[PDB]
């Protein structure tokens, strides 16, 4: 239920979404960032890794903007109202609409969200795991025999990196002992 | 084996991954249940019941040869595991009492298996008394142990490093005429050293663990470990292994010829059921529903199969369609997440759904009254021996074991190959034996 | 090519190519000169200059890769190479109609070699 | 007791006295009730199963059969039930099928060779010969005394061939001692300068002895297979002495000898290298012991031990 990631292309001007990391069919799969999806079109979105960089921090950098700026929704299913000025009495849930005096209120985009989709994203740039999971011997060694270089691992290490940091920068992976056995 | 023994102590105030938190709490669970399974399987002295536990408890990273001071791995990973699972059984006697009783159990396991020496040194870094005595004191003393005590047979007692201590905690050793007496530095075989390190360690242990029961209104104010808050023991289990689309395909026609070698009780006792009445209530296909999932067959051909136990049982053709098979097959939509979308686990038709009158779906080791089932089962061509010990365990209230017995029976194998949790994996099972 | 007979011991009545195939490299890089090493010269005679004792930097001769390996790959690097701009510079990058720019810059060619592969493939 | 057990039962009739014995001449009666007494002696010693005196899981088959009949690998202990037996198959790795279980009462003739040939074939080391079956068996260890006779063990691992017009041809695992259930000099240090020079101990054979130390492979040839060992005692002692072997009746003791263990040894001829003034010893054919800057592109490596597993 998250967001998945669209992807403009440089020159083909198609679109494109990159979902896992293999795109697609067993035996035949092959790495994400490799060909353009336009059937036709032959240019390798791989050897754009920094314009897809600039997109990443580009479009994160407005999931972060939601949040802090977190709208706040009703519960009740029949009022439905939608704002920001939190008011100030409380109950066990929260605090309480002003008009359906009856009800709680919600934040809207639930942290649960944002931190699951840092981990979309940091999912599919980190193909390494998933390259280690994967069961069938020769399937794995005629792939790497294939085309994962030194290269194209390293620009997925990159990306991937970058994804990784930003969300470890700090909100959420943490849970402070010092102050949870006192 | 490891460094890792050790009496529990000084939550260590790091700070760390969420993922690795749940991860070490789910690891923990599964040790302690496991442990508890395997233990009330067998006896304790028995070889099985070391080799598995050996294998199991290796496989699950707690137990290595030498490294460093406190951040080798496995030991670290044991000692944040209890002391999260402390903030999970907070919250009864029966709860406290299990998770107690179980680490005593583990720990006196796994700490019996140090070298002779380790123990000993690890026992003096423990605590002051904990010293050995020196083995010639065995030959200058032999008449002393052995007559004093009936705790020793013979003469062949072995080269054990028997032990030094202040009668001040050899509460019972001593009082119960057990053992000689050197001015209260009386000398026990470990046997009792064993007993006495169990029964402070409980005592120390529950000691602590009420404090934090008196202290639990933070984590009231967090949401992130919510699982862990207060909701183990529920309708999860290990994990999803008889999940959605696993291996599978057969026709129609032989699901009833399967019947009568692969349906775990609760279910074969079911599909009996749907085959006399041809029809059921608002809630109980939806457990047999998901259920049939776990062969996986297609909607229309699932659709094709309740249609002929509906209509011949007659329910009008025509309801069909915007009735029953309306929402058999939504089964397979997009709300059902985790509430439908899934199979269903023994610790969901145990630890909920009542049953009533003259219904079927749910636990019959639980819900049907003792010996109308010893008749049931035994219906089931049983011979009564096994009944009965099956009984015993049924009325131990716990049932999974019995489900257990009860397949190693009907199919004569000596070996019940795992610890079964859910029915689809006992489907997948019996048909691997084919 | 069976393989145990592209694997026996290869002799004049028996020859393998792998006994040849590599001739390039088996002459250029270690011609012989150095008699046996025997269990005198090994394990008795000290020193010893056993070639299994001696450790030697080695660079990297060659490789066989796929055809489609080579057919695919350079397909790639050039396409990539695909610069639209370097193709025809200033001014004269602005001094064509629509027409006749597009149509005088819709081809291209290039070429390569082994020497610009690390080993050099053959 | 119908043919279910009369297959145990036999082994009084016609099994042992046909298969596990020569046949050449008389059948002994110190090996047929011997072994069928034995059998469940070593049973009962532990016997974890249900209690059942005759061990339905064993046999006895000629050992160049199970390339016949049982194309497969065979490795045993004794009285694993099918549980406990599929409760062993992880110590290290169980990556690929754990040995097969078909279980037998391993029993063969031990010879110092196996086939009707006695120079040039010569494999020294010990072998099993039988009544149907003639076959080479992977040792470990070997004392003197054990050639000659028929040995028996519970513990074992067999492995049937490839292609039997190829190299890979079957051959069995050796676990323990040899049991038959049959009812039954010049110290390196001390000698450091005798052959040092060759004016003093040329020509003759001496006995010798020592703590074998430093010790190299057996190479085969077209004429001269042999090997070259060298030993002495503990480790602040940097001399060692050297010995050669070179006679069918003797790739034995490369099968025999071993590093860190001692020995001594008589009948052992002397060396004359043809062009090498190396002059050492050898053994020969009627010995038997008892036991007791750019140029940094080419360098040159050093010596460490490990002991490892197959990885
Ligand atoms: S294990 Fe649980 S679900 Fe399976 S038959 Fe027994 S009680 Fe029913
Ligand atoms: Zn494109
Ligand atoms: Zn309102």
């Amino acid at each position: 239920d998250c967001e998945r990631f669209k992807c403009p292309c440089p020159t083909c001007g198609t679109e494109n979404i990159y979902d896992n990391v293999f795109d697609g069919s067993g035996t035949d799969m092959e790495p994400s960032l490799y060909r353009c999806s336009n059937i036709d079109c032959k240019a390798s979105p791989l050897t754009f890794t920094v314009q897809l960089s600039n997109k990443l921090i580009m479009d994160i950098r407005r999931f972060i903007k939601k949040y802090y700026d977190g709208w706040l929704i009703c519960e009740e299913p029949t009022c439905r109202n939608r704002t920001r000025h939190l008011p100030l009495q409380f109950s066990r849930t929260g605090p309480l609409c002003p008009a359906c005096m009856k009800a709680t209120l919600q934040p809207e985009y639930s942290d649960k969200s944002l931190y699951t989709q840092l981990c979309f994203y940091r999912y599919i740039f980190d193909a390494e795991c998933a390259l280690e999971k994967l069961t069938t011997d020769h399937e794995k060694d005629k792939l790497k025999k294939q085309f994962f270089t030194p290269k194209v691992l390293q620009d997925y290490r990159k990306l991937k990196n970058t994804a990784e940091q930003f969300l470890s920068r700090s909100g959420y992976s943490e849970v402070n002992l010092s102050k949870l056995f006192a | 084996y490891p460094h890792c023994l050790q009496f529990y102590l000084q939550p260590p105030s790091e700070n760390i991954s969420l993922i690795e938190f749940e991860n070490l709490a789910i690891d923990r669970v599964k040790l302690l249940k496991s442990v508890e399974n395997l233990g009330v399987s067998y006896v304790k002295g028995t070889e099985q019941y070391q080799s598995k536990l050996e294998s199991e408890l290796r496989k699950l990273k707690f137990s290595y040869r030498e490294n460093l001071e406190d951040e080798y791995e496995p030991r670290r990973r044991d000692h944040i595991s209890h002391f999260i699972l402390r903030l999970a059984y907070c919250q009864s006697e029966e709860l406290r009492r299990w998770f107690i009783q179980q680490e005593m159990d583990l720990l006196r396991f796994r700490f019996s298996i140090l070298p002779k020496d380790k123990i000993q040194d690890f026992l003096k870094d423990s605590q002051l008394q904990f010293e050995a005595i020196s083995d010639e004191e065995k030959t200058l003393r032999e008449q002393e142990i052995v007559a004093s005590s009936p705790s020793l047979s013979g003469l062949k007692l072995g080269f054990e490093s028997i032990y030094k201590i202040p009668f001040a905690d050899a509460l019972d050793l001593f009082r119960g005429r057990k053992v000689y007496l050197e001015d209260g530095f009386a000398y026990v075989p470990l046997k009792d050293i064993v007993a006495i390190i169990l029964n402070e360690f409980r005592a120390k242990l529950s000691k602590a663990l009420a404090l934090t029961a008196r202290s639990l209104p933070a984590v009231q104010s967090d949401e992130r470990l919510q699982p862990l808050l207060n909701h183990l023991s529920h309708s999860y289990t290990g994990q999803d292994y008889s999940t959605q689309g696993n291996v599978g395909k057969i026709s129609l026609d032989q699901i009833d010829l399967l019947s009568t070698k692969s349906f775990p009780p609760c279910m074969r006792q079911l599909h009996k059921a749907l085959r006399e009445n041809h029809h059921l209530r608002h809630g109980g296909r939806m457990q047999y529903g998901l259920f049939l999932k776990g062969i996986g067959l297609t909607l229309e051909q699932a659709l094709q199969f309740w249609k002929q136990e509906f209509i011949k049982g007659k329910m009008d053709p025509d309801k069909f369609d915007k009735g029953y098979s309306y929402n058999i097959r939504h089964s397979f939509g997009k709300e059902g997440k985790r509430t439908d979308y899934t199979p269903f686990s023994c610790l969901k038709i145990i630890l909920s759904n009542p049953p009533s009158q003259g219904d079927y779906h749910g636990c019959p080791f639980r819900h049907s009254d003792p010996e109308l089932l010893k008749q049931k089962l035994q219906s089931y061509k049983i011979s009564p021996g096994g009944i009965s010990q099956i009984l015993d365990l049924v009325k131990g209230t716990h049932y999974q074991v019995a489900c257990q017995k009860y397949f190693e029976m009907i199919h004569n194998v000596d070996d019940c190959g795992f610890s079964l949790n859910h029915p689809n994996q006992f489907f997948c099972e019996s048909q691997r034996i084919l | 090519l069976r393989h145990h007979q592209f694997l026996q011991h290869s002799s004049p009545g028996s020859p393998s190519l792998g006994l040849q195939l590599l001739a390039p490299t088996l002459d250029l890089l270690a011609p012989p000169g150095s008699p046996v090493r025997n269990a005198h010269n090994e394990i008795l005679e000290e020193p010893h200059h056993c070639p299994l004792q001696k450790y030697t930097r080695l660079q990297t001769p060659s490789s066989f890769p796929t055809l489609a390996t080579l057919k695919e790959e350079g397909q790639r690097k050039a396409w990539a190479s695909f610069d639209p701009k370097a193709l025809l510079p200033l001014p004269e990058a602005s001094y064509l109609p629509s027409c006749q720019l597009n149509r005088r810059l819709a081809w291209s060619w290039l070429c390569l070699l082994p020497s610009a592969f690390c080993p050099a493939q053959v | 007791v119908p043919s279910s057990e009369q297959a145990w039962l036999e082994d009084a009739q016609v099994f042992i006295q046909k298969t596990l014995c020569p046949a050449v001449k008389e059948p002994n009666v110190q090996l047929t009730p011997l072994v069928i007494d034995c059998v469940k002696t070593v049973w009962l010693s532990q016997g974890r199963n249900q209690g059942s005196t005759l061990p339905l899981s064993y046999s006895f088959v000629s050992v160049q059969d199970l390339k016949t009949h049982q194309r497969l690998p065979c490795c045993s202990h004794l009285s694993w039930s099918s549980s406990a037996y599929q409760a062993w198959a992880q110590e290290a790795g169980p990556n690929g099928n754990p040995l097969p279980r078909e279980q037998l009462l391993l029993l063969g003739t031990l010879t110092d060779l196996s086939a009707d040939l006695e120079q040039e074939c010569r494999n020294g080391s010990l072998y099993v010969r039988d009544n149907t079956g003639v076959l080479s068996c992977e040792l470990i260890d070997l004392d003197l005394s054990w050639l000659g006779h028929l040995f028996l063990f519970p513990r074992w691992s067999y492995l049937p061939p490839a292609r039997w017009n190829s190299s890979g041809e079957g051959h069995l695992e050796l676990w323990d001692a040899p049991v038959p259930v049959f009812p039954l000099v010049l110290y390196p240090e001390s000698a450091s300068c005798l052959l040092r020079l060759r004016n003093k101990l040329r020509g003759v054979q001496r006995n010798l002895a020592g703590s074998l130390v430093r010790l190299s492979a057996l190479v085969k040839s077209k004429q001269k297979a042999y090997f070259i060992l060298s030993l002495g005692r503990s480790h602040p002692a940097v001399t060692h002495v050297s010995i050669i072997v070179q006679v069918p009746a003797q790739l034995v003791w490369h099968r025999a000898l071993r590093p860190g263990t001692a020995y001594v040894l008589t009948e052992l001829r002397v060396s004359k290298i043809r062009g090498q003034r190396q002059h050492v010893w050898m053994t020969s054919q009627s010995s038997r012991l008892l036991l007791l800057d750019p140029e940094s592109l080419v360098r040159y490596s050093r010596l460490l031990s490990y002991s490892g597993a197959v990885t």
